[PDB]
């Protein structure tokens, strides 16, 4: 038998599950869009029904043999529910775990930092610091913001990770997996066939390989950056040194988008920051999500539903009520999508429409599989979707069609190197922030790194990969990687690096399926139904095949390959090596702010 | 003036379940079809064996109206010759059928917020119906070798599940009243037209 009750087994599992993982998300959403003390105790009881539910039906499906007596569909849906998640812990150690989880969560959300001057006046996060961090420039403005940041939330933020980490790698030991690091990395295994086959330690290699051919444009990018902060700040900067935490554009310094005004390389030619014409013309946050939507349709993908229009938030409700400003897009099931965004009438929250979009088209896309295959292929391909549309959106002569650049605009080779030097600012400035921090995490979770030397070690692989300095010293009780988001909120971080490969790779695909002839950083897809169908082939399957086999029926290959990358910068390449002709390409690590 | 019970079938309060589906039998009536139109939108309106014209030279000797309510993913169901959950377990149709259905959406009737769980279909059959038949016992259906007795559990499951319709699925989640209409030409001969 064996297979005859497995049919009916997983036929009675799904329409539970659909129905008792709705009003989980239902909940949530409440929560997340009120912020009161009944929603919370909701969302909590409905997380706990569904977690005793999945706990339940996990351990009775691990009786079901698997030698090799089954079809490969019904194969992958049982070896999926036989995983058991997080249940594997005690109800002690569920509780610990649950209750520094929230703690984390309150403390960073409602963290906030008081003026000196006036101590009734404190500004919190997200329209505090973040708008400080992004648009000032002076050094002793944004040295108090990051050393506040760093001292009030981080330094408490201390003692609960170390028994997050305890318990979370108890419960990878206790789930056949060595720490919580190799539970993280298990998502890049696939077993479908001969030749479509990975390991979950392989990633580490190739990780490694990537981050080989990619450091030598990044090092003159770096250089490019610092010859203009030192003209920015003739003080505070060395040439042959690292730069200053603060002066990075953000909080952290993920994205250098915010350093184009000051780094930009023809200021006489026309801006490809249009934020000024969305403002004129009179654009809303309506208008915003409404030119985002024209785009997917054209490229041949469906129409939004009347239930994201009527439901989503879209826009800060003003009001009374504390809503989380974190876009997000949601799949609550049963043909609910919806998104979550505070939008402004900017550059920046156009673009992040086009990218939380991306989530919902896949989302929409594979809801006809069954339940347990109703997820991206791979951790990095969900985010890689709304990235190839970005990249699109952004060109200098799709911003004509839909009116944001004047009529008569000229396009030339000072046009590329603007906008290739935005580009890059983003995309490549990215890399080796995320490869580090999640190198960084993945040496602690393996227990390589005593709990006396955390800091030090953080502040030490920052200059040798990164290159960026620390303006004060830190001891041992500050806590500086738990300031970000994703770190205080236990989510994978390495997602943003494979993505960053997928993208390209996608991207050059995409372009030769549209029969495009010329360089790679002005594509266009738009208006080409015949490159969205080759996505969206792929986009349809879920987790119903192997990652290797979905990445083969787009690009023709089985693995990440970074020579599509190099021919989007192969234009600015050149340029950033003839304007370092008299320039020391590098980073200085013994160099200290303090003498010694 | 004698006019047909069209209002009665097509403007109830509550209509049945899709296991349990409600048979009424019209005869002695004038025929008026003219009034289905009156709610205009139909989500499905396709007629099978006759033409939708309805030739006024047609007379039946009986008129079966049957009516319940399903998804609308489950709409295509409701034809000669299909499979499914509703189609082998629930409502089969003949494959030499003569007569049509008529579906339309209802979600401001039938969706309610917290859930509307009178609304309940049948799964795990065992065997597939034959046209035009009910069954509408409930027994513990058992899937192995095992004895089930009064108990649900492992192998051992309940035949019926409840929709639990909410507004805010959309258009394949969402309720749709559905009632198919079926004529008759029995061998006596025809008075009633
Ligand atoms: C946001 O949440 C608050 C608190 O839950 C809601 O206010 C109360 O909502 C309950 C039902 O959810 C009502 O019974 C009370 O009468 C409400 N109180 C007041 C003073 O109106 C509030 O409605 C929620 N906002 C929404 C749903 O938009
Ligand atoms: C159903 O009954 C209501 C109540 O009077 C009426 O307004 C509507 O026209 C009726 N619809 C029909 C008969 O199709």
């Amino acid at each position: 038998l064996t297979e005859e009750n497995a049919k009916t087994f997983l036929n009675n599992f799904n329409q539970e599950a659909e129905d008792l993982s709705y009003q989980s998300s239902l909940a949530s959403w409440n929560y997340n869009t009120n912020i009161t003390e009944e929603n919370a105790q909701k969302m909590s009881e409905a997380a706990a029904k569904w977690s005793a539910f999945y706990e339940e039906q996990s351990k009775t499906a691990q009786s079901f043999s698997l030698q090799e007596i089954q079809t490969p569909i019904i194969k992958r849906q049982l070896q999926a529910l036989q995983q058991s998640g997080s249940s594997a812990l005690s109800a002690d150690k569920n509780k610990q775990l649950n209750t520094i989880l929230n703690t984390m969560s309150t403390i960073y959300s409602t963290g906030k930092v008081c003026n000196p001057k006036n101590p009734q006046e404190c500004l919190l996060l997200e329209p505090g610091l973040d708008e400080i961090m992004a648009t000032s420039t002076d050094y002793n403005s944004r040295l108090w913001a990051w050393e506040g940041w760093r001292a009030e939330v981080g330094k408490q933020l201390r003692p609960l990770y170390e028994e997050y980490v305890v318990l979370k790698n108890e419960m990878a030991r206790a789930n056949n997996y060595n720490d919580y690091g190799d539970y993280w990395r298990g998502d890049y295994e696939a077993e479908g066939a001969d030749g479509y086959n990975y390991n979950r330690n392989q990633l580490i290699e190739d990780v490694e390989r990537t981050f080989a051919e990619i450091k030598p444009l990044y090092e003159h990018l770096h250089a490019y950056v610092r010859r203009k902060l030192m003209d920015t700040y003739p003080s505070y900067i060395s040439p042959t040194g690292c730069l200053p935490a603060h002066l990075l554009g953000d909080m952290w310094g993920r994205f250098w988008t915010n350093l184009y005004p000051l780094t930009v390389p023809f200021a006489q030619k026309p801006n490809i920051d249009v934020t000024d014409a969305m403002m004129n013309q009179g654009w809303d946050a309506e208008r915003i999500f409404q030119e985002a939507e024209k785009f997917f349709v054209s490229v041949g993908l469906p129409h939004m539903t009347q239930g994201f229009w009527a439901n989503s938030m879209l826009t800060e409700p003003a009001d009374g009520r504390k809503v989380v400003c974190h876009p997000t897009a949601w799949d609550l099931g049963h043909g609910d999508f919806r998104i979550k965004m505070c939008t402004k009438v900017t550059m920046d929250n156009f673009l992040t429409a086009h990218h939380e979009m991306g989530h919902i088209q896949y989302d929409m896309a594979y809801a006809r599989q069954p339940f347990l295959l109703r997820n991206g292929a791979n951790e990095g391909f969900h985010e890689a979707v709304g990235e190839i549309m970005s990249l699109s959106a952004a060109t200098p002569k799709h911003l004509k069609s839909i009116g944001l650049l004047p009529s008569d605009f000229q396009e030339d080779s000072e046009t590329e190197i603007n906008f290739l030097l935005k580009q890059a600012l983003t995309i490549v400035g990215t890399l080796p922030f995320t490869y580090m921090l999640e190198k960084w995490r993945w040496m602690v979770f393996r227990g390589e790194i005593p709990k006396e030397q955390w800091m030090k070690k953080w502040w030490e692989m920052k200059r040798e990969i990164v290159g960026v300095v620390e303006p004060l010293p830190h001891d041992e009780t500050y806590c500086d990687p738990a300031s970000l988001f994703h770190v205080s909120n236990d989510y994978s971080f390495i997602r943003y690096y494979t993505r960053t490969i997928y993208q390209f790779q996608f991207q050059e695909a995409l372009c030769q399926a549209a029969k495009y002839n010329g360089s790679l950083h002005k594509c266009d897809i738009s208006n080409s139904t015949e490159a969205g169908q080759k996505l969206l082939k792929m986009l349809s399957l879920g987790n119903s095949e192997p990652w290797t086999k979905a990445l083969e029926n787009v690009v023709g290959a089985r693995n990440m390959d970074v020579k599509p990358l190099l021919n989007y910068f192969q234009p600015l390449f050149d340029w950033l090596k003839e304007q370092n002709r008299n320039s020391f390409v590098g980073w200085n690590t013994e160099w200290s702010p303090y003498a010694d | 003036t004698n006019l047909c019970p069209f209002d009665e079938v097509f403007n109830a309060t509550r209509f049945a379940s899709v296991y349990a589906w409600n048979r009424k039998r019209i005869s002695n009536c004038v025929a008026d079809y003219s009034v289905l139109y009156n709610f205009a939108p139909f989500f499905a309106f396709k007629c099978y064996g006759v033409s939708p014209t309805k030739l006024n030279d047609l007379c039946f000797t009986n008129v079966y109206a049957d009516s319940f309510v399903i998804r609308g993913n489950e709409v295509s169901q409701i034809a000669p010759g299909q499979t499914g959950n509703i189609a082998d377990y629930n409502y089969k149709l003949p494959d030499d059928f003569t007569g049509c259905v008529i579906a339309w959406n209802s979600n401001k009737l039938d969706s309610k917020v917290g859930g509307n769980y009178n609304y309940q279909y049948r799964l795990f059959r065992k065997s597939n119906l034959k046209p035009f038949e009910r069954d509408i016992s409930t027994e513990i259906y058992q899937a192995g070798n095992k004895p089930c007795n009064g108990v649900a559990g492992f192998n051992c499951y309940f035949p019926l599940r409840s929709y639990g319709f909410r507004p805010t699925y959309g258009v394949g989640h969402q309720p749709y009243r559905v009632v198919v209409l079926s004529f008759e030409l029995l061998h006596a001969p025809a008075t009633v037209c």
